[PDB]
């Protein structure tokens, strides 16, 4: 639940 | 018919202004805790830049991490490299329309060396001449120049995503020339430079893992940055890492 991994699977 | 080059002038993120707060003490700590704000969000657009790269996402989600956590400062000093030849022909450090640093100001302490390393880069592009689009290839291809000596996850995905953006490196050359005499030798130019990145900016990456770990020096971190520091810097100081060189070293 890293921050750079949650932005990797996030929709934008 | 739509082409790689056109896609990747379009997906390029607009530069980021800093917000930065002239009205304190200009200390060397507090420019640093400033810089590395604004890196934090550039990485942020860094990462959605690279979810919308032409076939990043094919990687394994952990081949993704592992190259943007590895890669990071070499796509931010191009990038700067990159701001600061167009927009003063390499003699200021254009970090963000709000954050132009002139030479004169680096010699704050701890910052001289830095902007001598940082200056070098954008000199280059100067030399060069480079064009926007074999700009925009070659960042690519920063993305997917340094992995873990035991390899990645999703391996064959990711030799042909090099070897595509290789090819549009090539196309960007061609575009750059009506004619032919030079192709074989901007090419060669240019794979020159981005082997040489990996030390332009290694003592950049030096000189930010140890104002990461040295808590004392009082530098300040954002937080996904920090996550990210703190996952590429072991792996680097181990030697568990390589660059992906097109020329022998
Ligand atoms: C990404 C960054 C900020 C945004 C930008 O346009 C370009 C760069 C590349 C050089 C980075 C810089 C900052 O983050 C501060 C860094 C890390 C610097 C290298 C050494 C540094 O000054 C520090 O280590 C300060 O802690």
């Amino acid at each position: 639940p890293s921050l750079l991994k949650k932005l990797l699977l996030a929709p934008a | 018919f739509p082409t790689l080059i056109s896609l990747l002038e379009v997906i390029e993120p607009e530069v980021l202004y800093s917000g930065y707060d002239s009205t304190l003490p200009d200390t060397s700590t507090r420019l640093m805790s400033t810089l590395n704000r604004l890196g934090g969000r550039q990485v942020v657009s860094a990462v959605k830049w690279a979810k919308a790269l032409p076939g990043f996402r094919n990687l394994h989600l952990d081949d993704q991490m592992t190259l943007l956590q590895y890669s990071w400062m070499s796509l931010m000093a191009f990038s700067l490299g990159w701001r600061s030849y167009k927009q003063s022909n390499g003699n200021m450090l254009c970090f963000a329309p709000d954050l132009v640093i002139n030479e004169e100001r680096m010699q704050l302490p701890y910052m001289y060396d830095q902007c001598q390393q940082m200056l070098k880069i954008s000199s280059e592009f100067v030399r060069l001449q480079v064009s926007y689009d074999e700009y925009l290839c070659m960042k690519v291809l920063l993305l997917l120049s340094t992995v873990p000596k035991d390899g990645l996850k999703s391996q064959a995905v990711f030799d042909e995503i090099r070897m595509t953006y290789i090819k549009e490196l090539g196309k960007a050359i061609v575009k750059r020339e009506g004619n032919s005499s030079q192709n074989w030798q901007r090419f060669y130019q240019l794979t020159k430079l981005l082997d040489s990145m990996h030390e332009m900016v290694g003592g950049l990456l030096q000189f930010c893992f140890y104002t990461f770990v040295n808590k004392s020096l009082s530098v300040e971190f954002p937080e996904m940055l920090a996550e990210i520091i703190s996952n590429q810097l072991p792996k680097f100081k181990a030697g568990s890492v390589k660059p992906l060189l097109f020329h022998q070293k």
